[PDB]
């Protein structure tokens, strides 16, 4: 759940127009990541890993750290 | 009148919005560790629309109170009082009212343009993509659908406490400036009773779609 996180971090970056690194215990909320940014980052998860994600996903895993865990346990 | 949430809302429930982020304002104390961490965008976003909660309220007569969140986000009321707040790149919004007289209402405001590549097929059932493509032209019905799936969820979870995704709710856009969402899960609400119909209205002016669902007491 180490390697992908940080791909996860840089989805994240892309849907914001972001640069900078992302803490990855911080609330994607707190980043302005609002509920469209977070259906354009569910799409973007599942054509970049080729799996399958509840649309549902960020809001069920706020944060980097628990979002990487999600996607490594069923990918 | 001439404010957006006032066009979709009856004049019982109170509402305020702002197109800017005037200077000066600032959260209040209990609020401030919700933001403490946030970038500059979402403080001026949050702090703008709780100044417009907190106006819309004191029209109701309840003095300053910090507007918390709850376990899933919402909004935390104080008793007796149910409302939405809603916020995009050139809108803050509230609107309340009192549970003696209705009870739920969701806003959510959008800019009216075209959803992003691969939006509207996570969101909308294909027989919803069907019927939008059957409307007038001259709208973003796809960006009209998706707001109007977002205020059915707001107006559904201070009733259920329940998620309610994009594929659990169909919803209907008339031209009227109106639109129904027919939920297609079970609808036990937390009084007892079953939702499974809401009535909603729209306007777009401004360049921004705003969306409005009472659910009347
Ligand atoms: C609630 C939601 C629609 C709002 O996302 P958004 O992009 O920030 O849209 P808006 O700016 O218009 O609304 C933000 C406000 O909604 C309120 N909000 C957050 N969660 C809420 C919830 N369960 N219930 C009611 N209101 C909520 C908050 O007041 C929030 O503002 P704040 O964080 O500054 O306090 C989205 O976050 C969400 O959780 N959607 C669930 C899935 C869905 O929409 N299904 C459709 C059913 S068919
Ligand atoms: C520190 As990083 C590259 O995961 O945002
Ligand atoms: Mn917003
Ligand atoms: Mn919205
Ligand atoms: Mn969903």
């Amino acid at each position: 759940p180490g390697h992908l996180a940080s791909a996860i971090a840089d989805e994240i970056r892309a849907v914001l127009r972001s640069g900078d690194p992302i803490d990855h215990h911080r609330p994607l909320e707190t980043l302005g990541l609002d509920a469209l940014m977070g259906l354009e980052l569910r799409n973007r998860l599942e054509a970049s890993l080729g799996i399958t994600l509840p649309v549902a996903l960020v809001w069920a895993y706020p944060t980097i750290s628990d979002l990487a865990t999600a996607l490594c346990e069923r990918m | 009148t001439d404010q957006l949430i006032a066009s979709v809302v009856p004049e019982l429930l109170p509402s305020a919005e702002l197109y800017e982020d005037p200077p000066g304002l600032e959260p209040l104390p209990e609020e401030e560790p919700l933001i403490a961490k946030s970038v500059a965008k979402r403080r001026n976003e949050f702090i703008t629309v709780r100044y417009c909660a907190r106006q819309a309220l004191s029209v109701l007569g309840i003095p300053e109170v910090p507007i918390l969140k709850g376990d899933k986000g919402q909004p935390l009321w104080p008793d007796g009082i149910v409302g939405s707040m809603t916020h995009t790149e050139g809108f803050r919004g509230a609107v309340v009212g009192r549970t003696g007289e209705v009870r739920s209402v969701g806003i959510d405001a959008e800019p009216h343009d075209v959803l992003p590549n691969g939006v509207l097929k996570s969101i909308a059932l294909p027989v919803e993509r069907d019927e939008l493509d059957a409307l007038p032209a001259g709208t973003h019905w796809d960006r009209l659908l998706f707001c109007a799936k977002e205020t059915t969820y707001k107006a559904w979870f201070p009733l259920t406490a329940r998620w309610l995704g994009f594929e659990d709710a169909h919803i209907t856009i008339d031209p009227d400036g109106t639109f129904t969402s027919r939920i297609l899960v079970d609808g036990r609400a937390n009084d007892g009773t079953v939702l499974s119909a809401f009535d909603g209205r729209w306007i777009i002016d401004k360049g921004l779609i705003l969306t409005a669902i009472v659910v009347p007491k």
